[PDB]
RNA sequence: CGCAAGGCUGAAAAAUUGACGGAAGGGCACCACCAGGGGUGGAGCCUGCGCGCGCGCUACACUGACAGAGCCAGCGAGUACUCCCUUGGCCGAGAGGCCCGGGUAAACUCUGUCGUGCUGAGGAAUCCCUAGUAAGCGCAAGUCAUCAGCUUGCGUUGAUUACGUCCCUGCCCUUUGUACACACCGCCCGUCGCUACUACCGAUAGAGGAAGUAGGUCUCCGUAGGUGAACCUGCGGAG
RNA sequence: GGCUCUGUGGGUGCUUGGCCGCUGGCCAGACCUACUUCAAAGCCACCGGGGGUACCUACCGGUUGGGGAAGCCCUAGCGGC
């Protein structure tokens, strides 16, 4: 903001940032700086962590019951298994966050919908 | 997403790879390696226009030419070819009468 | 790309997934693309029709390996197996199934027994031998399996490390290592430190892969190349 | 992959209701930059505005970046405008006859790097699905009555809108001889459109100019020999193609190569093929009492 | 309200960057070759386009007819849907309502009975087509444009033959650029324009016509001066 | 006879003693309080963003009154600059 306003370096690196932060999902827009200067926040952050997206995503009921079956270990995201109920789901990889291989957790969404595959 | 690609020239010297190696006792290269000098013949030395002679020019093989010694058929060939490459990118009554 | 033109040749496409392993044949004729859609491709590249046969999987494709001679193909799957595909009739020849020859675990903050926990039991990578005769597989576990491609069977398995202050390496942690406030290689301890540059924990919260704060107390095991 | 498609779009939607928010703001904020330059008096309501002048602080600059046209506004054809060459697949109904298939070789001849698939026995959500997974730009569906062909489909992927139009007075390559006609030139067109004036217009002037490969800027304005023309009266748009020689500096003679259509539009949907529950932008409002007076585009 | 709003007049250039090609080498194409398949075109019906033309639809027999047995889909639910019009009679003061007459598949599989019998699969051309594609089959809907002489979905059964090459027909492009190592290549060709200069030709210093070229450190000593013991500078000598 | 729950011991990493004022002692402890020449080198030391600054504090530069380490000189002193 306070760089001259019409300022090269000054619009490259505004679009710079909301870029980031937009791909990181904290903000929902990409084309306001008063973006970043009231709704960058810690719950922002808060929110783009795991058993919260995950509870966004309908993956558990509550982020309470997110954060145990997360430290239980039946969610990987993407290829591999997280343990840590802290790791931030950026935009592109709450498309990836899904459940483990051996779940039983997944046995029984496939038991509840019945098409329990035993293969 | 990484960032929008931004140019950065890195200026290579003519010293050896060994002088690019890291630190440690001996060469790991045998006794041929380690004379190769880290620039081309290409960047060493290429022959081109801004560094031709003054009477002479330089064909697209690299070998001086002179403008005098070239025959008229020649020229007009390497005009042409120059030019494709351009290519590619109240008076008196007398006076009316008579 | 092409390397002696510098420009971009193509974006090849028919995969409904990120894609994991990418296998150029020895000989030079067929690339093999595998990805999280389940699914191999047999890309023809080379020849004047460009074509795509798939590979239809069981679960997400985690790696991809050539037989020298190149004729065969491995494909190491999530589920733990390993498929052992002909190139010229896509048929698959052969297959293990190894989630038990590999499955070594119970890192510290692992609330499964290591019987149970899912993600060090399957093959992240894969190469063949310069014979050909037998593959060797290492995922994210403590555990090198050596296949053989022919027989089928695991001719030998080994150990990467016995370190212990290593997270991964022993299946079956002590309880003399448990208090009452969780490990006794979890509390944090840098407060009991002499120096400022020590004592400082300058972490960010929920960071896998590398950051520069890097606690990194007791790293996994995991063998990512072999 | 599907449920990228699924986020992508509904982060779209979302970013597209906030600008809207926004430029209600914006239309506010213009003239306190305006009256801060020229010193003409404001209003009293924005002057005395403690959260738009704090903001505004900030958010000068894209205002201006807006006013000089150094950025371009969120669309679904801006973030691939030049960059990529759209792949276009021409597709006929479902059992078509040999006129109509005769015309989808016709209307794939006319884009240079469409291709056209025959359809057999394939579900339109399978197409849809196929499309998707193979990154295509556009489709563009066919539809006969009885060997002449009465409307397009033309949807841009992977959300974008579909515009359904009906086609009237085609004239197909295919009753013209082999002696007359010949095969097409496939070099990458020029294109010209005329008559369009309302965001309407330029809304249907992009998603028919983003279905031909973009030109080489280089010396474009005098190369390349083929030609092809959207003109619009009473909104049915006319679409002729031609091939030129520029016999002279001061004269030019054309050559009718392709189809000729008068295609009116009568449905633009934000959203793809497959979703007939998509919200429409505009529809042909017949059975209104001025909708035959009013002349949109 | 003021300007715009006064007719040497009477319809049908730019270029040191431009105009057109040729030869060689690449890339691609069911508007190309190659191998096959399928339409249309023969008879009848009819939308449409301008008596003609195609696009659909129907009939045309071994892939047969009759009688049985068994067994398979998917899209489809607005208190909403109905094929006519009539001979009679009922109850109808009259308008009507009644009654009785006349005009969730196809396919497939299995088992038997009869046996080619006006009971004949489309010429030249021309077009299209490479995998759940060609082709057969039915069921459903009728979505502000188009469409009942049909349209669009949806399932079912599901092949032959190419998947190579630029030889033919063409289309695009290289011969300038756009990146650097290895490695390879090695001044593509023609007809004119334009510009600059040079001289020529001939009518009245001049507009045209025609052409061509582009090497003494350190220390000491003896000096002479300086601000004097000392100390500094300059010189001449020895170590 | 069975399920469940609970307790103790061993194991879940390669085997060198219990304690102390530890080159020696003690496991029944013993003796109790001495000995001393000359305080100290400097630096660093994590509070979220924008903003206010009356008061307090930190840093920098000064002002009055006292104080005199050290440096310099000599008429030698209770000295002088």
């Amino acid at each position: 903001s306070l760089l001259p306003p019409d300022n090269e370096v000054r619009r490259k690196h505004e679009t710079l940032l909301l870029d980031k932060l937009y791909d990181m999902g904290i903000l929902s827009t990409k084309a306001k700086l008063s973006a970043v200067e009231h709704n960058v926040t810690v719950s922002a952050f808060a929110r783009r962590r795991l058993p919260v997206v995950m509870t966004r995503l309908r993956m558990a009921e509550t982020v309470q019951a997110a954060t145990k079956l997360i430290e239980q270990g039946h969610v990987r995201v993407g290829v591999e298994e997280v343990r840590d109920p802290a790791f931030l789901v950026t935009r592109n990889m709450e498309d990836f966050v899904t459940w483990t291989v051996g779940s039983k957790i997944k046995q029984n969404i496939m038991k509840y919908r019945d098409k329990l595959d035993d293969f | 997403k990484p960032k929008p690609p931004a140019p950065t020239l890195t200026v290579v010297s003519d010293v050896a790879t060994v002088a690019m190696e890291d630190a440690q006792p001996a060469t790991a290269q045998g006794v041929a390696g380690g004379e190769t000098s880290m620039i081309a013949p290409q960047e060493v030395y290429a022959p081109s226009k801004d560094t031709a002679e003054k009477g002479e020019v330089v064909t697209k093989a690299g070998i001086p030419i002179a403008k005098q010694e070239m025959s008229r058929e020649e020229k007009l060939r390497r005009r042409r070819r120059e030019k494709e490459r351009i290519r590619k990118a109240v008076q008196s009554s007398g006076a009316y009468k008579l | 790309w092409s390397v002696q033109t510098g420009q971009l040749l193509d974006r090849l496409s028919g995969h409904e997934g990120p894609v994991s392993s990418l296998a150029f044949a020895p000989d030079g004729s067929v690339l093999v693309s595998g990805s999280w859609d389940r699914t191999a491709r047999i890309w023809s590249i080379f020849s004047r029709t460009q074509t795509s046969e798939p590979l239809q999987l069981q679960s997400d494709v985690l790696d991809v390996a050539f037989r020298p001679d190149s004729k065969q193909i491995a494909i190491s799957t999530l589920d733990g197996q390993l498929t052992f595909w002909s190139v010229s009739e896509a048929q698959q020849v052969s297959g293990v199934d190894g989630r038990r020859d590999v499955s070594g675990g119970r890192r510290i903050t692992d609330r499964r027994t290591a019987a149970n926990v899912a993600g060090t039991k399957n093959f992240n990578t894969i190469r063949y031998s310069m014979d050909g005769t037998c593959l060797l597989a290492g995922g994210n576990s403590k555990y090198i399996c050596l296949y053989s491609t022919t027989t089928m069977v695991l001719l030998k398995k080994f150990t990467v490390s016995v370190n212990l202050s290593l997270s991964g390496t022993q299946e079956f942690l002590n309880s003399k290592l448990m208090t009452e406030a969780g490990p006794v290689g979890l509390l944090d301890d840098q407060g009991e430190a002499s120096d400022l540059e020590d004592r400082i924990d300058r972490s960010l919260p929920g960071s896998k892969r590398g950051d520069p704060g890097a606690r990194k107390k007791f790293p996994e095991v995991r063998v990512s190349g072999v | 992959m599907l449920r990228k498609q699924a986020r992508q779009r509904r982060d779209y939607l979302y970013r597209r209701a906030l600008l809207l928010r926004d430029a209600e703001i914006a239309e506010k904020r213009a003239k306190l930059r305006a009256a801060l330059a020229s010193g003409k008096p404001l209003d009293p309501k924005i002057a005395n505005d403690k959260e738009l002048r704090k903001d505004f602080d900030y958010d000068v600059s894209r205002d201006i970046a807006k006013e000089q046209g150094e950025i371009d506004i969120d669309d679904e054809y801006s973030e691939l405008s030049g960059i990529v060459d759209p792949r276009v697949l021409v597709t006929t109904s479902r059992d078509p006859s040999s006129r109509l298939m005769a015309f989808s070789k016709e209307i794939r001849l006319m884009f240079p790097t469409a291709i056209r698939l025959n359809r057999g026995n394939l579900i339109l959500p399978d197409l849809v699905m196929s499309a998707q997974r193979e990154r295509l730009s556009d489709i563009i569906l066919l539809h006969e009555h009885r060997g002449t062909p009465t409307a397009i489909t033309i949807s841009h992927f992977p959300h974008g809108p579909t515009l359904m139009a009906s086609l009237h007075n085609v004239v197909l390559r295919a009753d013209i001889p082999k002696s007359i006609k010949g095969t097409v030139s496939e070099s990458y067109p020029h294109l010209i459109f005329e008559g369009f004036r309302t965001p309407l217009g330029q809304r249907v002037v992009k998603i028919l100019k983003h279905l031909f490969p973009p030109r080489d800027p280089t010396n474009n304005a005098k190369s390349g020999n083929r030609v092809i023309t959207f003109v619009n009266q009473d909104d049915c748009i006319e679409v002729r193609h031609h091939v030129y020689v520029r016999t002279n500096y001061n004269s030019v003679e054309l050559s009718e190569v392709g189809p000729r259509f008068t295609m009116r539009p009568f449905s633009i949907t934000m959203g793809t093929l497959e979703n007939k529950d998509a919200d429409v932008e505009w529809h042909l409002s017949q059975y209104t009492r001025t909708g035959r007076k009013k002349n949109y585009f």
